[PDB]
RNA sequence: AGGUUUUACAGCGCCCUCCCGCCCCGACUUCGCCGCUUGCUCUCCGGGGCCGCGG
RNA sequence: GCGACAGGGGUGGACUGUCCUCAGUCCGCUGCGCCGCGCCGCCCAGGGCGGGGGACCCACGUUCGGGCGCCCGAGGUCCGCGGCGACGCCGGCCUCCCACCCGACCCGUCUUGAAACACGGACCAAGGAGUCCAACGCGCGCGCGAGUCA
RNA sequence: CUCGCCGAUCAAGCAGUUUUAUCCGGUAAAGCCAAUGACUAGAGGCACCUAUUCUCAAACUUUAAAUGGGUAAGAGGCCCGGCUCGCUGGCGCUGGAGCCGGGCGUGGAAUGCGACGCGCCUAGUGGGCCAUUUUUGGUAAGCAGAACUGGUGCUGCGGGAUGAACCGAACGCCGGGUUAAGGCGCCCGAUGCCGACGCUCAUCAGACCCCAUAAAAGGUGUUGGUUGAUAUAGACAGCCCGAAUCAACUAGCCCUGAAAAUGGAUGGCGCUGGAGCGUCGGGCCCAUACCCGGCCGUCGACGGCAGCUGCAAGCCUCGACGAGUAGGAGGGCCGCCGCGGUGGCGCCGAAGCCCAGGGCGCGGGCCCGGGUGGAGCCGCCG
RNA sequence: GCUUACGGCCAUACCACCCUGGAAAUGCCCGAUCUCAUCUGAACUCGGAAGUAAAGCAGGGUCGGGCCUGGUUAGUACUUGGAUGGGAGACCGCCUGGGAAUACCAGGUGCUGUAAGCUA
């Protein structure tokens, strides 16, 4: 016999969209195409984003994306993701945006368009941008879920400050004995 | 394989001795199994690349 | 019916199981301890220059 | 030491380690019975680590050949002396055998003490083997080859080859 | 079973050394402690104010705070299998200046002078350490030396 | 201890030698007294078993 | 060539000893390293290396490249062949019966340990044990998105 | 999931391992003529006192290992300039720390490796047992309790006759070759070698890890060895004779010591120029182990594809790997009943049942044929 | 080289006895008005300068005790790892590495930093 632990021989790395959906099978079997023989590190990471699940996927509002493009350098290139990209009602001005996303709600949808933006797809990224040059892939808050505060040391540990499961926030509810 | 031989005759030509130089490379083969090792033992052997009974490798001495 | 009373015999195979991990060293410590006398003045000398 | 087939003589030389403090330190010189070179340069740093305080990491082999018979179709009668452990305490012993080799002789010494005393290979330590004249031989079992006209037939000569006919009609002569 | 107690088993080890005793010399108190050096820990029995655990006599770590009469330390401590670094407060008489990395801060500055002496000269000097390697090949003389003949000696109760 | 005392009616050692006085056999796998090996050992160089799946 | 030392003379002096203006101690060749030269030594052209004054070997001969073949060459083919072919003289090897060689103790369960002189089981058929509701957590699918669910 | 995938094009970092460098300790040993405590004997100086002496410590120690523990081996570095502060203060640098800019790869020990990187949820378990070494209580225990590591529990295989743990070695299905531990009179594969040397006779011989018992004390059984004493100025033995002899001690094999109950155990037969003991040589025998090849599957890829395929949830290529209870997960063109779709079958014979019939799948199972039966049944996507 | 002040390492510096030394300095020494001080101007504090080496102090001496260092003890004791090694057992031998301690023997005995002064 051979000396060797097989513990971590199977990678867990999603190889194939858990999902049954038909439009964005056809884009995997789309950008699977481009990770192979465009030989570009573009495709090889929106290849990724297409199995990640819901969670892995947050949206990304018009205000964070709009800060990502005003920094120096994003003159007339294009805001990629792969995701939802929802409206932040408390901002004001739209600067012109060039985004390319699977979803786009319907008010963030004529903020961008009404501003004279335009919103394409990855079936039309993948047909005018096959290398990805000229992109900016942005993400969104994957940490910013109300479930990450609940993930720490343990809620009765110092210096713990995290979240504990309790039915409702009020006074008799977890502050008598250990809190104070 | 001439040059040690030049070596070691002229000093024994005039009585002295003449020590070749200690080698620089040896072949390592394990020959003992893989259970009831040790743990610093296996540890060695795992560096050495020899995780199966009689595999060899060279080894810079 | 008396029983085994302590044992250290298979921990030392199940703390290399995942291996011994040294504390991550990151940039940048932590300055939770300091003096704060040194600590006060130290925020002054950040809001200054 | 295992002592397989026959110990050959290795003439093993050494030294310390030369340092500033003792640079060109003295040669020691042994006389080692061992199957194979590998062996006899760890029967070296047994004898010479415990006469001198040298070990084998602070001192070094500078010779190890073989030493051959300068007679080797000459018998001579050997002299042994050894210093084997026993199970109570440790004996020294001196024995004589009859050879044509000093290599051959040694190695009758370690099937004797095995034979005669159980004494095995890492028990027996050599002393000194020396080409002994006819006329000081003490013991009589080589005493008896030292008779000139020597004579003596072969009596009962056992049947060997007892398996190349298994199965025969005549029973075996044993007077030749 | 063993008391807990935080002096149990710390006979030797906090007891000072023969005809060692009495006063602290006093160039342990005059020695700087700066913020990231590396420092030893070796507890006292003479001074009993903020002696170390026997959990870190013999240790050494970096320092990460200074005080008017201790400096705190962080040492790394495995607990069963799990290595933690502790922030501990020890005063100065039970620490000193670590030489761990002495050698390493003196290997460094010989060689920030051999590389651009090697430079301005053009040689191909290597600067890195290496194993002690096999012994060349030289000739062992034997003019003044014969090679003295040893035997094993007889055996004497 | 051969010949009647040391070579004699056999031989066995050890020294100075006459250049190693001089030639011939090289661990004998090259004529079966004794070791280590290639410095890539050489052979349509022999014989036996096993199976050639795929495309 | 020069450095570490070995042996004595002349001058001054400090000290020591119950031999006392007598004794003694002390202060002011050989070894290694380093180079340079000469000579000699390494199947002998030194068979340690590089250059100069009869046959075997040269991925040297004037720069490559191009057609036809062979094959110790990207894992086998025969452009070799024989006897039988009428339900019988051929074929099935798994299943049926039987024989032999090797192996082979009875399952379930509790247990550190069960073939156990530990328990349950004579045999066969049918039935026979992780469910549904409320609520919670995490992961995933979907819809919309600072909204969402009627 | 975040990356590295492209190897030191790159920064790397990591390690049940060494090397270099620097610290930690009070165990083994040693010591007590050194301290504390215990302890024997004389001797000198007028019970003490001094210098010696014998013997010890786990809760004593001057000294002090081996093994071992921590740390340091670079860009998060090194060096330089400027600035900030309410802290510090003879000394706008007096310390200190922070901030900003610039200069400088010969990544500045060996070996190995994708990072056992960052999280989330989480079952089972919380009676363990055995061995080498260390070690406590006990006369001892197949006893009780600890330490390091391994094994076992969860594990089959070759060897030890037999076997939980011993030795060798860990396991997909097979062909060939070769070994480990152990063996080669026959059972029983292999010495059916003209194997080498010596020891040994047993009227209870002996026959090899764990291991299945044997001691003190003895022998003029026999074979070696050590140290002495006598002897042709003639010993020893014998009632003069003329060449060796005697004593002590030691170590091998054998023997005495050695007595238990159903008949019996080197495993059995049996073996004595051996089939015994000791020291060794050559050859040979086979494990699921090693090597080469075929096949299945899993895993990985710094992977290959938009005459034949392309059911991309498909096909093709390469390399490594495969034990497993408690438990977890995946796959199922495995099986049963019912529903919504869909595609059928049936009195020219449905379901069920039976079979020494023909076959498929690793398997769960399935298809076909024959017989029986007489009215319903099934495939696929959900 | 020496004498002082403050030290660092803390016996190579300590301990017993003997000998020698005062240029500066140091010490002893001479007084109790003030400051202070006790049973007591011994000490402590204060004022002072007749004497100059008895002691402190310094430098030497001792087949000195101690301490320090080296040799040796010894590759001994012990120990890492290994074996289907020996042995009834206790225990022992060997292979692979590390490797002490007393006794005994020999040598040595303070080094040095900052500041001030003197050439006995
Ligand atoms: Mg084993
Ligand atoms: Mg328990
Ligand atoms: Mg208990
Ligand atoms: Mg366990
Ligand atoms: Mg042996
Ligand atoms: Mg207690
Ligand atoms: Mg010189
Ligand atoms: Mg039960
Ligand atoms: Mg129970
Ligand atoms: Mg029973
Ligand atoms: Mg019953
Ligand atoms: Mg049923
Ligand atoms: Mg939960
Ligand atoms: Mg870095
Ligand atoms: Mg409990
Ligand atoms: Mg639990
Ligand atoms: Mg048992
Ligand atoms: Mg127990
Ligand atoms: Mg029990
Ligand atoms: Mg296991
Ligand atoms: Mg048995
Ligand atoms: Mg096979
Ligand atoms: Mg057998
Ligand atoms: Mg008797
Ligand atoms: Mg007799
Ligand atoms: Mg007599
Ligand atoms: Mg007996
Ligand atoms: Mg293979
Ligand atoms: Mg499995
Ligand atoms: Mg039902
Ligand atoms: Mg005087
Ligand atoms: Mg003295
Ligand atoms: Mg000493």
């Amino acid at each position: 016999g051979v000396d060797i632990r097989h513990n971590k021989d199977r990678k867990v790395h999603r190889k194939e969209p858990k999902s049954q959906d038909i439009y964005l099978r056809l884009l995997v079997k789309l950008y699977r195409f481009l990770s192979r023989r465009s030989d570009a590190p573009f495709n090889k990471v929106i290849l990724r984003r297409l199995f990640m699940s819901k969670t892995n996927r947050p949206p990304l509002a018009l205000s964070r994306l709009i800060r990502k493009m005003k920094l120096p350098g994003r003159e007339n290139l294009t805001a990629v993701v792969v995701g939802t990209i929802t409206d932040d009602v408390r901002i004001q001005n739209i600067p012109k945006l060039k985004v390319c996303a699977l979803k786009v709600t319907d008010r963030a949808r004529s903020r961008i368009l009404k501003a004279g933006g335009q919103i394409m797809t990855f079936d039309q990224l993948a047909l005018t941008s096959p290398r990805g040059r000229g992109t900016v892939l942005l993400s969104g808050p994957r940490k910013g879920r109300q479930v990450y505060r609940h993930f720490g040391k343990a809620p009765g540990t110092p210096h713990s400050h995290t979240k504990p499961y309790v039915r409702s926030k009020g006074r008799k509810f977890e502050r008598a004995r250990g809190r104070r | 394989y001439r040059r040690e031989i030049r070596m070691s005759r002229m000093a024994r030509k005039a009585g002295n001795y003449y020590v070749p130089a200690e080698p620089k490379l040896a072949f390592v083969i394990r020959i003992r199994g893989i259970n009831g090792v040790s743990p610093k033992v296996r540890k060695v052997l795992q560096l050495l690349r020899l995780r199966q009974i009689f595999n060899g490798v060279f080894v810079k001495l | 019916a008396k029983s085994k009373n302590h044992t250290t015999h298979n921990q030392s195979r199940k703390w290399h199981r995942n291996g011994i991990k040294k504390p991550r060293s990151q940039r940048y410590e932590s300055l939770k301890g300091v003096d704060p006398k040194f600590l006060r003045n130290m925020r002054f000398a950040k809001k200054h220059n | 030491m295992k002592a397989s087939g026959t110990l050959r003589e290795y003439k093993v030389v050494g030294r310390l380690l030369p340092s500033v403090k003792n640079p060109a330190p003295p040669l020691y010189r042994m006389r080692i019975f061992a199957p194979n070179h590998v062996v006899a340069k760890s029967r070296f740093w047994y004898f010479v680590s415990q006469l001198r305080k040298m070990k084998k990491a602070s001192g070094e082999i500078v010779y190890c050949g073989l030493v051959f018979e300068k007679s080797p179709l000459k018998v001579k009668n050997f002299g042994i002396w050894l210093r084997y452990d026993s199970r109570s305490g440790t004996h020294n012993m001196y024995r004589e055998y009859r050879d044509l080799t000093t290599s051959g002789a040694v190695t009758q010494c370690y099937r004797d003490m095995g034979a005669r005393h159980r004494a095995r290979a890492h028990a027996i330590q050599i002393m000194k083997v020396q080409v002994i004249a006819a006329n000081k031989c003490r013991r009589p079992a080589i005493k008896q080859f030292h008779d000139s006209k020597i004579k003596f037939p072969l009596p009962h000569r056992v049947l060997r080859r007892q398996h190349k006919p298994r199965f025969t009609t005549k029973r075996p002569n044993t007077f030749f | 079973t063993n008391t807990r107690g935080k002096r149990r088993g710390t006979r030797y080890m906090f007891a000072r050394p023969f005809r060692k005793h009495g006063p602290i010399p006093l160039s342990t108190y005059m020695r700087i402690y700066k913020k990231g050096d590396i420092v030893d820990i070796k507890g006292t029995g003479t001074i009993q104010k903020g002696m170390p655990h026997k959990c870190y006599h013999g240790k050494t770590g970096r320092v990460y705070n200074v005080t008017q009469h201790a400096v705190g330390i962080i040492v790394n401590k495995q607990v069963k299998g799990k290595i933690l670094a502790k922030r501990i407060n020890v005063r100065i008489e039970h620490i000193k200046h670590s030489k761990s990395r002495d050698s390493f801060l003196q290997r460094v500055k010989e060689n920030e002078k051999k590389k651009v002496e090697a430079k301005k000269e053009g040689t191909w000097i290597e600067l890195k350490r290496q194993p002690a390697a096999p012994r060349p090949a030289h000739f062992v003389s034997t003019k003044n030396n014969k090679p003295q003949l040893l035997e094993p000696i007889p055996y004497e109760f």
